[PDB]
This record gives C-alpha cells, structure tokens and sequence, in this order.
C-alpha cells in the first residue's frame, strides 16, 4: 500500500494505491478526480517519467517512503494543444525559519 | 468522494471525504450551505490556514484514516519544530 | 490502538522545541496555553512550568480554563511541593501590579481586579489562604479608593472571600475586624438605595464564629444567612451558607434540623459541582462531621475517606485541604475503631496531616494544633494497648508535648475561657489517668466541666463526654464512688436526652456504672444494669443496619426555598 | 477501655 | 590566606547572578565556560532555572561533552533528579523524537545524532537511569539500521553491547537475550565480508545476564569466550567489565583461584586508569566485595562495599539506583559481618536506605527492588531473635515474611519457577518458618530449597551447603529427625572443609548444632572429639586473622593485561 | 546461634 501527492502546480491528491497497482490505474484515479483522460497525463517521479506499464513498486515506491505520514511526490502534467508541458510543481509555502538558539548574537 | 482542500495560498489539496471528515470542523465546513457544491469535489477555502501547514493536516487525515484501530504498533506523527507552532493552531481550529 | 489526535501530537512537537516557541506560547489562544504547560507538567518538565506559572502574565491566561481547572488545582500544587513558590510570587506579583495600577482611571483598575478576584478565589480554593489574603487585601486597597456604588459592591465582594481566607488560616482577630469593614461598607451601599445580597458574608462569619467556638452567636449569624438566601444566589455561596449552618446547627445540638441542610448541601454539591469536585469535598467532610456528632461514626468514615480521595485526587499531596481531610478522617478513624484498637490507619492518617501542615504552615498555628491534638489522642490508646512500658512511657509522653503545645496554641489564640481550651483541658485530664497522675487529672477535669458548664449550658454533649472522663477517673482508679455516681447519672442523662439510647459511650457509661455499684454493694442494681447494657447492645446491633450516607440524599430530595423555609419556620 | 473517646479534632 | 578568587570564577558569579537576562547568551557560550555557569547555578541552589536549561538536549549536549568535569554533571543531574524534574525521562523522550525526524536524512547527520546518542546514553547508564537510557539506544538502534554499510554495522553492533547493558541493569532479561541474538545476527553479518568486530563487550554483557538469571555454568563459558576475545587495543572500560563479569561468573562457579587474579586485576585497572572517586572503580570495588563476601572474607569485605559506596554516594547524590546497589550490598556483607554479634543497626539503616531509594525511582513490581527486600528481612528477622520483647517479634516476623513473599514473587515472575535465586527465596522463607515457630511449613521449605539447588547446581556447592546446615538446624534443633539432621551436618561440613578449608567461618554452626545434636542423643566420646574439632577450628579462626585490608593487596599489579587473561584461560583445560 | 547465615543479598 502507496500513498502519494499528485502536484499538479497548486492541485495535490492525497490518494493511496497499492505497490501491484500499475500507473495507468493511477492515471485512472486522477481521470476519476480531474475528469482528464489517462493519455492526457504524464506522470514525473523527481523528474523522471513514469512509463505507463511498470508497475507501482517498479518506479520507486514503496511502503516505506511513501507511509501515509510522509507521501511521495508525484508529478503531473496535463495534455495542451497536442503537446505536454513540463512539470511545475510549485513549493508549498516556506514554513517561519525558526532561529537557532546557540546562534550568536 | 472527494473534496478540494483550498488552502489560503491557492493550494488545493484534493483528499478523499471520508479523510476530511476525520476533523470536526471540515465536517462542520461541508454541513449546510457549504455542502451545496455540485461541481463534484466540494471545496473548502481555509483563507487562514497557509499550504504547508495544510499538507500536513491533509497528511495527518490520511494518517489517521490509515492507521485507525489497528493492533500493530503506531507511528507518531511527525511534525518538524518550525512548523509545529502553526500546527498547533490549525489542530485546534480544524478539531483534528 | 486509536492514533494521536493531531492536537496532542502537536503540543507533544511544541513543547519539544520550547526554547524555540517560549514566547509564541504565551500567544496561543487560551485554551491551548494551558494544554501545553499541563503536557508541560506531564513530561515531568516542573522546573519550566514553575518558572512560566510565577508569572501573572501567564497564569491570569490559565486561571480562564475552567473546565480544566481541576487539572491546574494538581499542577499548581505538584509546584509547590516542587519547592516552587508559585502563590507567593504570584501573590507579590498581584500586590506589585495593584501598586503601579492604583494610580489610574477605575475602568482599567476594574480589570484589575477581576483578575484580582479569579486569581485570589484559585489560591484560597488550593488552600493558601495565606497568600489569597494577600490578594484580597490588593483586590480591597484598590476598591477603597474609589467610593461610587460599583466599587463598593466590589468591595464587600471581596470582603466576604478576605473573611474566608481569614478564617482557612486561622485570623480570627482579623477576621472580626474584616466583617466589620464588611458590614461599614454594606450599610454605605444600603445608604445609597441598594441592597447586597448578606448571605455569604453571614456564612463566613457563621464559619468564624464557630471556630472560635461562639456556637450561640455562630447559631444566630447561620440564622440570619438562612434568612438571605434567595434564587438567585451562586451555587457555591448556597453550598457554604447550608454547610455553616449545618455545623452550627449540629453544634447547638439541633441534629434533626441539621440532617436536612447538610443533605441538601451535598445534593446540591453533587449536582452542580459533580462527584470529584473540591467543594463537593468540603460537603463531604462536613456530611461527616454531621454524622460524627450524632453517633453515626460507623459510616462517617465512609464520608471522610470519600472526602479525601475527592481532594487527594484534584489536590495532589502536601495540600492544606489534604492535610484537614487526613486529621478529620483520622479522628473518625480513632472513634470509629476505639472499641477495636486497630489505630494504625487512625495513626497513619493523623501522622500524615501533621507532616503535611509542618511542612506548609508555621509552628506557631492553630491549624496544626488540631492535628496535633487527633495524634495525641490516637497515642493515648496506643500506648495503653501495648505491653511494653518503654512504649507506654514514650508514646504517653509524646502525647504529653502534643497536648501542651495544642493547648498553649489554643489559649494564646482563644484564650482561657473558650471551648476548645476547654477539651484540651479535658483531654490533658485523659492524658494524665494514663500517666497515673491522679491529682492532676481530676483537677484537669475538674477545670474543663467548669469551663464548659460555664459555656455550654449544663446539659450538652460536651459537658457530657467531660463529666464521664472525670467519672471514670474517680470510679476506675480514684475510688472515690460516691462522687462518680451523680456524674455517671449526669452522663446517662445527657446521653440518653439527646442521642437516645444507641449512644456510643452508653457501652462506657453503663460499664463503669456496673463496676462502680459492684464496688460498692447494689448488687439488684448491678444485675439490672447488666441486662440494661445487654439492651443497649441489642438495640445498637439493630441499630447497626443504616444504609450508606452517600445515598440517603438520592435524587432531587427537595430544593433550596423548601429546605430554608422548613428551616426558617423552625424556629 | 476505662474510660470514653476524645472531644472533637 | 584570603587568596583573591579567579576572574573566571569571579565573573562566574558575576553572570550567574545576572542569569535572569543573560540566559540565552550563555547557550552560545564555550563548552568549558557553559557547563562552569550551569554548575555554578547549581552551587548557588537554583536548580530551577538549572533543571530549565538541561531539560533539553541540545543544552545537555554541550555539557556532556565536558569529559573532564562528568564527575561533576553526574552529581548535578542527581540532584535535579531528586528536586522533581524528570531530567532523564525528558532527554530520553527528546531524543527520541528528534531522532525520527532525521533518520531519513543524511548519513553526517545521522552520525552525528548517533554520537550524540551514544554520549548522552552513556551518561544515562552511568548514572543509573537505565530504563531511560534504553530509549536513547533503542533510537540509536533504529538510526542504525537503515543504511547498510560497514561502519554502520558497527554503531549497530555498539548499540546492541550498549542496550544489553541497559537491559541487564533494568533487570530485563526476557529482552536481552533477543538483545544478544539481534546483535550476534549484526556481527555475523559484519564477518561475513571479512570484518571481524571484537565481541568481549558484547561476551561479558551477556555473561553479566546469564549470571544475573542464574545460569552460571552458561555465564562462565560465556565470560570463558570474552576473555579469549580480549584484545590489546580495546578501551580500559570494556576490559574492567569483562573482568568484572568472569570474575563474578568464576567465584559463583567455586573457582576463587581465577576469580581472586581477575577481580584483583580488574581494580587495579579501574584505580589506574579511572582514579579513586570514579563510578567505575566504584562498579569494580563492588564486584571485589561481591568476591570477598563469596570467598570468606567478610571482615575486609564490608570495608570494600563502604568504600564502593562512598565513591557512589558522592558521585552519585543521595537517591540513585546505584548508591541503592551499593546500600544493598553493604547492607547485606555488614548483616553477614555482624551475624555473630546482633549489632544490626548499621545493617538495618542501610537496607531500608536501600528500599526508600529504589521504591522512589523504581516501580513496586520491579525485579531489582525485590533483593533489597530480602538484605532488609534477614536482618528484621534478627533482630526479632535478639530483642527481648515478644509483640516485637512477631511484628518483624510478620514484617519479614511479607518482605519474602513479596521477593518469591517478584521472583517467580521475572526469573521463573526453577532457578538459583527462587530456591534462595525458598530458603530464607524455611529460614523465617524456623525462626517463626513453623516448623512443618519450614522442613517442605528447606526440601524443596535443597531439590531445586541440587538439581541445577551441583551437589557439593556453597549454597547448597548453606541450605543443608539449614535444614540440618532446623531438625536437631526443633522437628527432632536426629538421624537426617546428623547426615545433613556431615554433608555441609564436609562441603565447607572442600570449598574453603577449615577456616571456613560457616561451620562454627554446623559444629555447634552437631555438638548439642550429640549431647541429645549420646555417644559422648564424640561429644569431646567434635569439642575439641571446634577448639581447633576457633585456634585456626584466630590464627591467620589478623590481615591487612583487601584494597591493599591490589596494589600496583606485578601481572599486566594479556598475562592475567592468558593464565585464567590456559588453565580452563 | 541456632542456624547458619542468610544465602546471598
Ligand atoms: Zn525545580
């Protein structure tokens, strides 16, 4: 059992699937979400596609860094005009940079 | 099934209804007129709530959801300490 | 196992990196403040709590949780039993922001004083009416200065809680001085076309006047609270009111009206406040005073001991509150089990409260004179149950310190001619037919009968219990039988009008009574007196089957306007 | 057992 | 002389006293000059803003890594533990936590939080606070075990030697022994690739819980195989422990020849090395007595356990579990001490020293609590049969039998049904139904003692001779089987005369019992001859006596490291 | 005295 973050620029899907789970059924379950066909999608892995008939655990997800605590990033990327653009994942915001206490004055 | 998760940044983090229901206050969010969303996904606009702090409340929901009554040994959330503070608050708000 | 709510995961991070967010806690909404010092105390961190609990920037945002509030009675105690001293910094504190405060406009100095009140009732509620008075008289100082009608109200509102902090640590003196700037500042306010509600303030000066052992002005004063007791009143003032009458009530030897206000008092204890509530504790230990004082000790230490668990629970250890219930419980436990000579749980408790108020409240206090007294008395029978006489020569002579230390405690606060002086006159008298001091035992008693017939009318149950130790000197071990007749039937007398004929010590009167016309030659007599003890102890086998006190209230018995009004029609 | 219990706390 | 004070030292005070703003520069301030601060605080009093500061692990990192001045933080953090704050429990939870959030990070940062792990884990199995301690090496553990590569087989190797010292000290046997397997699982794996890590930590933290389970003859083979693996390179501590450990596991085997060289070299490491006010030295003093006390020599032996306890009550405060050990065996060896003279009250003070310590920091169903019932019962009970009252006597019999029964099942619990430590319960219970005038229930005690220490030990051993003078005493004194009693008295003194020689200070009463024994039934003429045995055996008792102290014949050793070793383990053929 | 010492701490 996965669980991971579709990115989509802003969009994020907390969806879980399982390790024998093919990425075309991932690309189902974002066409069940974003209502886009599975051949409008690509999918990235730390920029790396993900071809649509290795499975799950075959492109580098497994159950142990991808927990439902801390999910894998999935890129994303949609179908325009015949062509697909890149993937913009943009960063969630920038947490307050807590200062350290042993840093000097 | 679905809800979209508007964050206060524009993020919108879809996670799945039965894991935003975890938190007393999406609930509340998504009863009455706030459940009158047709368009599929309901969403639900956290104007104060900022993206990074909202990922791991999403995070948390599907954590709980996955880990509820379960005999085998749990994890603990983790939660980083510059982000904890801000946790704390939206914890209380969203009664997760 | 069910995950960690996000809540309380989060406060576990937060508090984790406390350096780090220190001072972002202190601006988190007020209900989360207060989880995270009291995961804070959880952790074990005490020495962090105490120095962010001495602030009364941060306690004022702790003190408005109230629903947790039964969790903060235990860790601002676990501090002061850390070594921390969290009411007496928060007190000095109070009284520094009071100072730089009273030169202002009164809207801020109201704000002040509210602060003033919560902070002040949460300090006298954990028992450190030492440093509540402290408050209070901040509280009064600032309400003084102004005299239009809301100040003044404000301050007989404080004047009513600085006569209860003065009456928890024993200022008698000070306390009759605090009802009369009390009772100055409700005739000013009567003069101006209002009228303030005078129930509270006569239940504390019932309170005062009882433990000063006034019992016919306590009686009077409990009278005219009763007479004040309206609708509107708060639960609290209605509880305390009912429960100094009760007591007043129970000591002017009126234990058929009584019944009915302490039940009702802990009705209403248990209804409102709930059943592990501190107030409803203070109902408990004086339910169990009501059911000492009228011969039902064999259930009234199923009422202390529920008292206790109820404050060593929300209380935590060295408490004052503690420590009462301990001396309270371990002289129901002396009486409960006199006729038994198991005190080791009556000793265990009576050691227990004496410990704790050394440790909290000078030598030189009333307080700790009654503790001392219980454990005297518990020694008394210890040492005469034992078969070593090094022990029956140790235990009787700590016994001896104890006593002359209650004593001069209680004739330098007092004085010579009161009650409580009285009956450690009389115990002393007790103490000393152990030691084999003869003489000086009758002349002890002697001296508590006249104190207390010169008091307490001639037929009390005071007067009673002194008339039969002095007989019992004079019949068991002074032979002088004749002069212990007319006491044993004085004894009888008292015991059988006012308690009837299933009165504990009646076992005691009517022994002694058998030995005494053994020794003498009314032989008839003696026989009849066995089978009138034989009655007696029948009788009392019968009596032996009464519920437990905790369910003769049940629930919903009547309301407030019934009982005040049964009461008041009462005579 | 000579004698009777102690006046109050 | 009035000599003007440092301005280190001046200034010390100086800051400290302003410690009410200046407590956040001060955390940015050198090590040596930090923990100076932190120290002064903790002269002046102020444990408060002191147990404030080292509630958090990145402050108390910076004071551990003053080795210098441990002996002082050891001190310190005592008495934070005894002012209220849970120090230990917080640290420990601390670095727990923080460790999780950087296990998927970095290897640096990992090794980094593993040293610092294994510094504060070390300080926490220093000063006693092993259930403490086991958190910070369980999170060290699971730091460990993430990447596989050679030097972190090795930190998880340290961690399992680490963790089954935590264990053994928390009296967690039924984990150690997964412990052991779990790291005898990560060796192998690090021999595999041709890398052999040294395994005399790992053979003697094992011995020290075979012998603290009773399994002696496992525990002597197993301190047998760490000693073979004892190196020329390895740390002075793990090498005092190993001696420690098969000096122990060789005098419970009756091979005092081994044990006394062991021991001895083992505190004349520890004093060389360490110095004479170090835990350590006070762990391998307290071993030595443990030998002497188990070799007849008590009178010297009492001297050796005060003198462990008073480096461990000055190192270590007031209520450690540690100073709790060493009141317990002091306790214990001064009750043996006295045995023949009734003057049990330094005994008693340092056996309910032993009881008001670890009931504070120890949980009432804790293994280790119930021996310092057992040092409190044989003395209470003595004292019962020495006081001239009888409604005190009983109360202690009383006292006693509950102590008893609450140690039996303490013990049956943890250990099991059949061992060494549960027929010792049985014994002092036989002992106590003897001394409280029952008997019946005293004879089935004592057999049942006798059948579970013959069966597991051998048949000529101390304890089992012990036991048998006990049930011997218990029948020609009051059950009255002259003819069991007669044979039980020839069996333990001819054990004693094997074991010890007749110098042995157990048979004064096996003689005395066998000389009344006599007199009851006859024979007169070996009335006189066992009369004048025991004039002969108190001749031998005074000759040869008077000797000097045990910590004197350790003195600088004319036998060093890999000779000591090399002649206990070319005589184990 | 009537037995032997207590075995072991
Ligand atoms: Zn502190």
């Amino acid at each position: 059992d996965v669980f991971l973050m579709i990115r989509r620029h802003k969009t994020t899907i907390f969806t879980d699937a399982k390790e024998s789970s093919t990425v075309f059924e991932l690309k189902r379950i974002v066409e069940g979400i974003l209502k886009r066909p599975p051949d409008e999608q690509r999918l990235y892995k730390d920029d790396q596609l993900l071809d649509d008939g290795k499975t799950l655990g075959e492109c580098g997800f497994t159950s142990q860094t991808a927990r439902p605590q801390a999910p894998a990033t999935v890129g994303l990327a949609f179908r325009a005009d015949d062509t697909f653009e890149a993937l913009c994942i943009e960063p969630f915001s920038s947490p307050p940079e807590l200062p350290d206490v042993m840093k000097p004055q | 099934m679905y809800v979209k998760l508007i964050s206060s940044d524009g993020h919108e983090f879809i996670v799945k209804r039965e894991h935003a229901l975890t938190s007393g206050t999406i609930k509340a969010m998504l009863s009455g007129p706030g459940q009158f969303a047709e368009n599929e996904t309901n969403e639900v606009n956290f104007r104060e709530i900022p993206s990074h702090v909202l990922s791991k409340v999403c995070m948390y929901f599907t954590y709980k959801v996955r880990y509820t009554n379960s005999s085998t040994e749990i994890p603990e959330f983790p939660i980083a300490p510059e982000i904890a503070l801000e946790l704390l608050m939206a914890a209380n708000f969203l009664d997760c | 196992w069910i995950p960690e709510t996000l809540y309380n995961t989060a406060i576990s991070a937060v508090v984790d990196n406390y350096i780090r967010s220190r001072r972002d806690i202190r601006s988190l909404p007020e209900n989360i403040q207060f989880d995270v010092y009291y995961k804070l105390y959880q952790q074990g961190r005490l020495c962090q709590l105490g120095s962010e609990f001495c602030e009364l920037e941060v306690f004022a945002k702790v003190l408005r949780a109230l629903d947790k509030r039964h969790l903060l009675h235990h860790c601002f105690q676990a501090l002061m039993d850390h070594g921390v001293k969290v009411a007496s910094v928060l007190a000095y504190s109070f009284s520094r922001r009071c100072s730089y405060i009273a030169e202002s406009d009164a809207a801020v100095k109201e704000k002040a004083i509210q602060v003033g009140f919560v902070l002040g009732g949460f300090l006298s509620d954990a028992g450190w009416y030492s440093d509540a008075e402290k408050v209070f008289l901040s509280c009064l100082q600032l309400c003084t200065l102004h005299d239009e009608m809301l100040h003044w109200f404000r301050a007989v509102e404080c004047c009513v809680r600085l006569l209860h902090v003065r009456n928890g640590n024993c200022k008698y003196h000070l306390g009759e001085e605090t009802f009369k700037l009390a009772q100055t500042y409700m005739d000013k306010l009567s003069k101006h076309g209002q009228q303030a509600n005078k129930a509270a303030l006569y239940g504390e000066l019932c309170a005062l006047l009882f433990a000063k052992s006034h019992y016919d002005e306590a009686y009077k004063w409990c009278i005219e609270a009763m007479k004040e007791i309206t609708a509107g009143l708060p639960v609290k003032v209605v509880v305390d009111v009912l429960r100094q009458a009760s007591k007043a009530c129970v000591v002017k030897r009126e234990f058929k009206k009584a019944e009915q206000l302490i039940k009702h008092a802990v009705y209403l204890a248990r209804d409102h406040f709930g059943s592990k509530h501190p107030k409803y504790s203070d109902t408990l230990l004086d339910y169990g005073f009501y059911l000492l004082n009228v011969d039902n000790i064999c259930q009234s230490v199923a009422i202390y001991q529920a008292a206790l668990d109820i404050r060593q629970s929300v209380f935590g250890g060295k408490n004052i509150h503690v420590a009462t219930a301990h001396e309270d419980l371990a002289y129901s436990s002396y009486v409960h089990q006199y006729s038994s000579g198991k005190f080791d749980n009556a000793l265990f408790h009576a050691e227990r409260a004496i410990g704790i108020i050394t440790h909290i409240l000078p030598e030189d206090h009333l307080l700790l004179a009654s503790s001392k007294r219980v454990k005297a008395l518990i020694l008394e029978e210890i040492a005469i149950d034992c078969h070593n006489k090094e022990t029956e020569q140790r235990l009787l002579q700590e016994a001896h310190d104890l006593h002359l230390s209650s004593l001069q405690l209680a004739k330098k606060a007092f004085g010579e001619f009161n009650v409580q002086t009285a009956k450690h006159y009389g115990n002393l008298g007790r103490l000393y037919q152990s030691m084999r001091k003869f003489k000086e035992a009758e002349e002890m008693h002697i001296k508590a009968i006249q104190i207390k017939e010169q008091l307490l009318g001639q037929e009390d149950y005071e007067v009673a219990l002194s008339v039969g130790h002095l007989a019992s000197l004079y019949n068991y071990d002074m032979n002088q039988y004749e002069n212990a007749e007319k006491l044993y039937l004085r004894s009888i007398a008292i015991g059988k009008k006012l308690f009837g004929e299933g009165y504990s010590g009646l076992e005691y009167d009517y022994r002694g009574l058998i030995k005494l016309y053994n020794s003498i030659g009314n032989y008839e007599k003696v026989f009849e007196y066995h089978n009138v003890l034989s009655n007696w102890n029948r009788l009392r086998d019968r009596q032996y089957s009464v519920t437990d006190a905790l369910e003769d209230v049940s629930t919903s018995p009547q309301s407030t306007e019934e009982v005040v009004q049964s009461f008041l029609i009462s005579q | 057992l000579t004698r009777n219990k102690g006046p109050a706390a």
